[PDB]
RNA sequence: CUUUG
RNA sequence: AACAAAGGAGCAGCCUCUGGGCCACCGUUUCGGCUUUUGUUGGUUUUAAAAGUCCAUUGGAGAUUAUGGGGCAGUGUGACAA
RNA sequence: UGUUGCUGUUAAAGGGUUCGUAGUUGAAUUGAGGGCCUCUAAGGCGCAAUGGUUUAGUCCCAUCCACUUCGGAUUGGUGACCC
């Protein structure tokens, strides 16, 4: 069945972008999809994006531009720390200059620069380049 | 052309009714006026039953198909969705 | 995908985005509760009240106008039903096929379905002892 | 005593306010010889309080207040006293909200769970924004997320009403606003079931 | 009207 | 994110000021305990507080917290012999 | 030997089908505030006002050609637009 919400959303955005998409649908919604978009959306990957109500579950839409590549989810939330992220920068990234990896820390959800600066650790959520 | 937050109308109205943006129902609700009496019953196009009507007693529809027909002679004005 | 057989059906009720009841309507709540209970008496099951009431009074979802749901209305006049409605059908479902295999000895099919609805049987039960609803004591055949 | 602060609650009443009085004489002036029923109902009815708020517009916006047990029996005559009070009063729109208490989030996962979930922000809100615009209904929400992180919000009404209420709109934004601070916007539509906008 | 049956 | 609990009529619970009346409570497997003052100690009693309970009564709120509204005016009495 | 990190149509490998306990996994929702004071602060497709002389272009007037297929003029109107 439907088990995790946020890899279904993340996984057709991804591919959505390859195909030569200008725009994506993504059928159920979260609390969590919404803030992973406001993340990205922020640097310029992802442009805009309307949020529908159907009093039910909701709908989202999303808008892009051709300078994301991939985005994805690790799925069972490893836990991550203050010396750990360079790991995790080593395997899931490509390179220690553009990317980005994606945390739900104490304080929040934020992207990993933002973490290590603040000196929090916590799980992990997903990526994108 | 064709914004997915903003469709036109041909990209809708096709389409099952789940499949919109907007899941709305597929029905509406009708009065009903019998040769045998003066009244108006409020019927449901979709009824699936026989209905008698109202104050009266001979049956304004029979329940067949996906959608419901009305027993001859009686006149049906409609009614709003709104 | 079908709980213990197999199939994909799509054959479903979408309900308005608006949760207001229509302007044409010169029922309010009392008339509605009144109509419920009534026919209540007669030996309906929730299901059927609420199917009667579209087709003859115009009220399409009860919880609208009411402000609360057939069951709960049932409950308080302490009408509805002491085994739940969704179960008991199942039930009698069962019953009727077992008879038939008491005439019926070298029917295969029968006997393949039999299993199916028993297993369902129990799953539910489950839950209306995981749910508060049945006494612990309960008990199929 | 004044026969017509009685239509005012009690605490009120000693050391009143300006804009209080026009009010609470407006319906006990209606409240006889006006037919059938709305020459009974608003006796059992009172106003807690009211403001006055004043926006740079034409028009400025009296909004009343009065307390939740009584909100039965202002939906049925609701549309009538609403014409009522714009005749007396000159140069303002008028509209009726119920009076209503929220309880913030406890940050403890098992006080959450038992919040009476009516009295929670969002439905609250909700009913505010109806109350205003009450024949009108809303046929759709939407949010729009910008480049900034800033989330807006619109409303989306029938075209079958709009004339009517077309005119009061900025008005109602301005008294929304400071009353939840949260924004509105307002567009229409002309069929919602497939779901399109006005150009018209 | 300090009651009436 | 997990754990436990709920299964909604599994309730249909107003509050507060003041005055009056009555009233010992607490534990109890054959009456056991009792806070202060009257110089102090022992024995005895009266008085008050508080609690219980009823009645009268002040101001105020209500989103079942349920007045209010509606019914019988069956504990009954008094204000009309019109 | 594969947790990071394998393979299973034909190279070695999906068990004949189904029900089903332990075990592993499991949808959405209570929600993230505004006000005021400045800085060349990036934008308004919101609005008042002066400037357009083919010194922008386009509507609506004028006149003559014209059966497809004509263009001079009244800053025409700061309808509109730059700036």
């Amino acid at each position: 069945t439907m088990m995790s919400v946020l890899a279904n959303a993340l996984r057709c955005i991804a591919s959505a972008e390859r195909r030569g998409k200008r725009q994506v649908l993504i059928r159920p919604s979260s609390k969590v999809v919404v803030k992973f978009l406001q993340v990205m959306q922020k640097h310029g990957y992802i442009g805009e994006f309307e949020i529908i109500d159907d009093h039910r579950a909701g709908k989202i839409v999303v808008n892009l531009n051709g300078r994301l590549n991939k985005c994805g989810a690790i799925c069972p939330r490893f836990d991550c720390t203050t010396p750990d992220f360079e790991k995790w920068v080593k395997n899931i990234l490509p390179s220690r200059q553009f990317g980005f990896v994606v945390l739900t820390t104490s304080l929040g959800i934020m992207d990993h620069e933002e973490a290590r600066a603040r000196n929090t650790g916590g799980k992990v959520l997903g990526f994108f380049y | 052309d064709s914004d997915l937050s903003y469709p036109t109308v041909r990209s809708e109205r096709m389409k099952h009714k789940r499949r919109r943006l907007v899941q709305g129902p597929n029905s509406y609700f009708m009065d009903v006026k019998c040769p045998g009496c003066n009244a108006i019953t409020i019927v449901y196009s979709h009824a699936t039953s026989e209905v008698q009507c109202n104050g009266c007693a001979t049956k304004l529809c029979r329940p067949t198909g996906g959608k419901a027909m009305l027993t001859t002679g009686c006149g049906f004005r409609k009614k709003a969705d709104h | 995908v079908r709980m213990q057989g197999v199939g994909h059906g799509k054959s479903a009720s979408s309900l308005p985005f608006c949760r207001t009841p229509p302007s044409w309507l010169k029922i309010a709540s009392r008339d509605v509760i009144d109509a419920v209970c009534k026919l209540a008496k007669k030996g309906l099951t929730p299901s059927r009240i609420g199917m009667q009431l579209r087709d003859s009074m115009g009220i399409a979802q009860v919880k609208n106008v009411t402000g609360r749901k057939i069951l709960r209305i049932l409950k308080h006049k302490g009408m509805a039903p002491e085994i739940p409605e969704d179960l008991y059908c199942l039930i009698k479902r069962a019953t009727e096929m077992r008879k038939h295999l008491e005439r019926n000895t070298k029917d295969r099919d029968t006997k393949f379905r039999l299993i199916l609805v028993e297993s369902r049987i129990h799953r539910l039960a489950r839950y209306y002892k995981r749910v508060k609803q049945l006494p612990p004591t309960w008990k199929y055949e | 005593v004044k026969p017509h602060l009685r239509k005012l609650r009690k605490l009120k009443r000693p050391n009143p306010s300006e804009d209080e009085d026009s009010v609470a004489k407006a319906l006990f002036e209606l409240e006889a010889t006006h037919k059938t029923l709305r020459t009974q109902l608003p006796r059992f009815h009172i106003n807690t309080v009211r403001t006055l708020s004043s926006p740079r517009f034409r028009r400025t916006a009296t909004v009343v207040f009065y307390p939740l047990r009584f909100l039965m029996l202002v939906r049925k005559i609701q549309r009538t006293l609403t014409a009522e009070l714009e005749k007396r009063f000159p140069g303002s729109i008028v509209v009726l909200v119920a009076q209503r208490k929220i309880t913030k989030r406890p940050k403890d996962v098992y006080k959450l769970q038992k919040v009476q979930r009516s009295r929670t922000s969002v439905a609250v809100f909700e009913n505010i924004l109806n109350d205003l615009i009450y024949p009108c209904d809303v046929m759709g929400r939407r949010w729009r997320c910008r480049t900034d992180g800033t989330k807006v919000m619109k409303v989306f009404l029938d075209s079958r009403d709009r004339k009517r209420v077309e005119s009061r709109l900025p008005i109602i934004a301005h008294v929304y606003k400071q009353l939840t601070h949260r924004t509105v916007s307002f567009g229409f539509m002309w069929n919602p079931k497939l779901q399109q906008v006005s150009s018209r």
